[PDB]
């Protein structure tokens, strides 16, 4: 790898560099002159490519079955040993083993990983640097339907290429990683996977001129029937279907179409509507057992286990969000749900007709203890959520005095 | 005050300003094959463009095409978009099917044979019991020998034979003598040494000296000219270029300059660049910029810089107008540069800055610096020194040049269709990797695309 | 040695000569002859006024700072034709009515 101010060159168990050696970066380079030199003992895994992000390098490590990511710091050519860092010690059972694709994204720091032994998911790196100090370090993993198979990925400017197989081909399909990210025209986006616009598609109805009519939509894609697609409306105005109003199918064919498309059914006339179509795709963050911190004596910070904390409430705050869940299951109990939709009746905020995006406070009650619970924000609508923050009241009780 | 009446056209105008000593201040209005230049009150100055402005044309936006650098009395502008092109109908000197037998020395009783085409006429001189034999009697014999040959036409002067061909076409050379055969000089094409040269020579004659490469050193040329200033007479023998090439550049399409004069009145005119001067197409290639476009110009270390594809072209030490080799037998420090950039990914440089200690380079995707490398600043620049080092891998975006504030360096970056804003800082030259930061993190969607100032 | 300021050219005398001006021989340049260098950069800079300080030799214009070195750690090294140069530093602004301190 070219990179620094030197040429680095790695070793199954240890990394070099090659150069002229003089604080003379540009030095001429002679048969008398070019030599090799060590400089640490680290791993390495053979299959992927180290690869050069910002000011610093990563590559992956070996740690058995499963695989692990480590990256290291280069300071001046003619400083000090670099220093180095691990970033997976967290988590020593999450990359599997195999690795096939490392992409990086500069501009929008996320490391991307794609695995074989799962080939359904995505692993998702998110860093975050300021001068030196590292602030945030983040790991999570994406997830598709349960009929398609990862190929490989790369990136470009800031957009990740997929190249997916399906039951008969190999498709192209391209993601917007930025943030902020907004459909043309509108305020938000709308989520769905293989989101092609109506203008792909043809339409045909059946029993034209009565009331009750069906539609028959012609996907341009074969379908993948163990999903479930919708179509949703589109553009914010002049048209039949109101914004962001979502249909399901009614009779759904796997193929059967021209050319072997796949076909849907729905009620009405959608023959001159502006719509989406895609796949539907689902959400689901868990929460921790909730404890307590405090200094010790001797500096840093102790979590506290023994004095009884039992929960009461559990409240969330969101913000330009349309609809979202909660899933509550104490001890060897039922589970209970508390979802949420924004339409506050009474309030005009919002008309009859058009999306809704809120912005206010949440609450609920969990009554359990804080060492038997399970709390789980699910969402599964086509239509945007994002939360800020989470603030929970409890009972303290402490059977003596503190140190 | 109003500049000028009408519009500016549908492409957004390139504007740059020049402040020479703190009393004289110009703009400079370039679009869509004109040029204009006012003062800072709005008062036009006349422009005369004795070439045309044919230069000018363009397709694209002139603000993201045009590019100007400026040096004492001039104001270099380069169109990013022509491709240079060698010229091909003005070549240089040619051959000549001509040659010259030389004769030494003489020697009692020594037969001379010249062998032409395959032909051979012998003259024999006579014993010591003779008359002391000459040069000029020998060659006039000779000439007058194989002056009977048809189709050659040979004459003689002082111990010059000279032949030549009417049909022009090309013959065989050779002579000898009965007793060493060093008094004779078949001077025809190449020749061994510029020993074997004769004092005396026809004006722009061209001879080339085969080189030896056991001392490292390839073939050259060597050119005549009379002392008189023409006609036949004793000269100097020049190292020079091989004939019947092209050796010249179109400067219709290379960059132009910008002048003003002491009254005020400023000229759009050609620069005078010279051509190949020596030795040959292989062992003093075409500079890389040839046949691609020109992308960006820069002046640094008192030599002139120029881009173009991942190549970046250096001019000769102190002369502005010289891109070729002076000399190929040995190395000169004064000798253009051509380096090209190394890397794993295809990098086009498109924008060059001088600051700190170094002289960074830009590219789509990458930061670059060229230097001698050493903590000494200024290291001789030489061909066996001259480098190109990567630094990082961050984004540029093409439309702007990148620009240096106070002691930091601002460029912008690509966001998608919004386009955001990105520093960083650079300590010494010597020192570790340039601190970098990001300061549109919190604004993602506010400064929209094609930024155009 | 002997240093002028003219134009964008820095103008430097020959060794313990203080005047002369011009190449002693023109057969092989000798380092003891007069030396000349141009502040390169894109924007014009013609150089007002000059200042000894630290270790260099710091040169302002009226919109830049220049400094003129061999460049070595080695303070002393040896000025040659082969060696002399200006390199820019920062981009800061200079009122040209007084000569800085």
């Amino acid at each position: 790898l070219a990179f620094a101010n030197t040429l680095l060159l790695f070793s199954l168990h240890g990394q070099f560099r090659l150069d002229t050696g003089s604080t003379s970066v540009g030095t001429a380079l002679t048969p008398k002159t070019a030599t090799i030199t060590a400089i640490t003992t680290f791993d390495i895994v053979d299959a992927i490519d180290p690869i050069g992000v910002g000011r610093t390098v990563y590559f992956g490590i070996p740690k058995g079955d499963f695989s692990g990511l480590r990256e290291y710091f280069l300071p001046d050519a003619s400083g000090p040993i670099p220093l180095s860092e691990e970033v997976t010690s967290s988590v020593p059972r999450f990359v599997p083993g195999n690795l096939i694709s490392m992409s990086p994204s500069v501009s929008e720091e996320v490391i991307t990983m794609i695995s074989k032994d799962q080939p359904r998911r995505v692993y998702i790196y998110k860093f975050f640097f300021d001068d030196d100090q590292k602030l945030q370090s983040s790991w999570s993993y994406w997830e598709v339907a349960a009929n398609k198979t990862l190929l490989g990925g790369n990136v470009l400017d800031s957009d990740l290429y997929t190249c997916v197989e399906y039951s008969d081909g190999v498709y192209l399909e391209k993601t917007q990683l930025r943030p902020e990210t907004v459909d043309s025209g509108t305020e938000f986006e709308i989520l769905l996977d293989r989101k092609t616009t109506e203008a792909a598609c043809s339409t045909s109805l059946i029993n034209s001129g009565a009331l009750g009519v069906q539609t028959v939509i012609t996907l341009p894609y074969p379908m993948s029937g163990t999903g479930t697609m919708a179509v949703v409306g589109r553009f914010a105005s002049n048209n039949t279907i109101a914004h962001g109003q979502v249909i399901k199918a009614t009779a759904e064919t796997l193929t059967g179409g021209a050319s072997g498309n796949g076909t849907m059914t729905v009620p009405g006339d959608l023959s001159s509507a502006k719509f989406f179509v895609g796949e539907i795709y689902n959400m689901t963050y868990e929460f921790s057992t909730p404890y307590l911190k405090e200094t010790p004596p001797g500096g840093g910070l102790a979590v506290l286990a023994n004095p009884r904390l039992q929960l009461r409430t559990w409240s969330i705050v969101f913000d330009e969000t349309s609809n979202f869940s909660m899933k509550i299951t104490p001890g060897q109990r039922d589970e209970l749900t508390y979802p949420f939709n924004g339409y506050k009746i009474g309030s005009g905020q919002f008309p009859i007709g058009t999306p809704s995006l809120a912005t206010g406070r949440f609450r609920v009650p969990v009554m359990a203890q804080n060492i038997e619970t399970k709390i789980v924000l699910f969402s599964d609508s086509p239509l945007p959520c994002r939360v800020q923050s989470a603030e929970w009241e409890g009972w303290y009780q402490e059977r003596a005095r503190r140190l | 005050k109003k500049l000028f009446a009408g519009s500016a056209g549908t492409g957004r105008p390139f504007t740059h300003i020049v402040d020479r000593d703190g009393v004289i201040r110009y703009l400079i209005f370039i679009q869509d094959n004109a040029i204009k230049v006012f003062d800072l009150d709005g008062n036009a100055q006349t422009v005369s463009t004795p070439n045309g402005t044919s230069y000018l044309n363009i397709t694209g936006e002139p603000s993201s095409t045009f590019r100007v650098a400026s040096i004492a009395d001039f104001t270099f502008i380069v169109n990013r978009e022509k491709t240079v092109a060698m010229d091909t109908t003005n070549k240089s000197y040619n051959w000549g099917t001509k040659s010259m037998v030389f004769i030494k020395s003489a020697d009692f009783s020594t037969t001379y044979r010249v062998k032409l085409n395959g032909t051979e006429k012998s003259v024999t001189t006579g014993n010591s019991s003779g008359s002391a034999p000459d040069t000029v009697t020998i060659a006039s014999d000779l000439a007058t020998q194989l002056n009977t040959i048809s189709g050659f036409t040979v004459t003689s002067t002082d111990y010059i034979i000279r032949i030549t061909k009417d049909d022009g076409g090309d013959y065989t050379l050779e002579s000898s003598d009965t007793k060493t055969a060093d008094a004779t000089s078949a001077i025809k094409g190449t020749v061994d040494s510029i020993t074997d040269l004769p004092t005396i020579a026809e004006h722009n004659f061209t001879v080339r000296i085969q080189g030896s490469a056991t001392t490292a050193f390839d073939d050259y040329f060597v050119k005549f000219e009379a002392t008189a200033g023409s006609g036949f007479g004793p000269g100097v023998w020049r190292e020079t270029v091989a004939p019947n090439i092209d050796h010249l550049l179109d400067k219709s399409t290379m960059p132009h300059t910008l002048v003003r004069n002491a009254n005020g009145t400023f000229t759009f005119a050609q620069f005078n660049y010279t051509g190949r001067v020596a030795g040959d197409t292989t062992t003093a290639p075409n500079p890389t910029f040839v046949g691609s476009k020109i992308k960006n110009i820069n002046l640094f270390r008192n030599r002139l810089v120029f881009l173009a594809d991942e190549n970046v072209i250096l001019s000769a030490a102190d002369s502005f107008e010289r891109f070729f080799p002076e000399t190929v037998q040995t190395l000169l420090d004064s000798d253009p540069i051509d380096i090209s950039s190394g890397g794993t990914s295809v990098n086009f440089l498109n924008s060059s800055l001088a600051f700190a200690n170094t002289l960074l380079l830009f590219s789509l995707h990458g930061q670059f610096r060229l230097d001698t490398g050493s903590t000494s600043v200024g290291t001789a620049l030489t061909p066996k020194t001259a480098t190109i080092t990567a630094i990082t891998t961050f984004d540029i975006v093409d439309a702007i040049d990148p620009i240096g504030v106070g002691r930091t360096v601002y460029f912008g970056i690509p966001k998608g269709d919004f386009s955001g804003l990105r520093e960083y800082f650079l300590p010494d030259a010597s020192g570790p990797i340039p601190l970098s930061e990001e300061v549109t993190s919190s604004v993602p969607r506010f400064v929209p695309g094609n930024l155009i100032s």
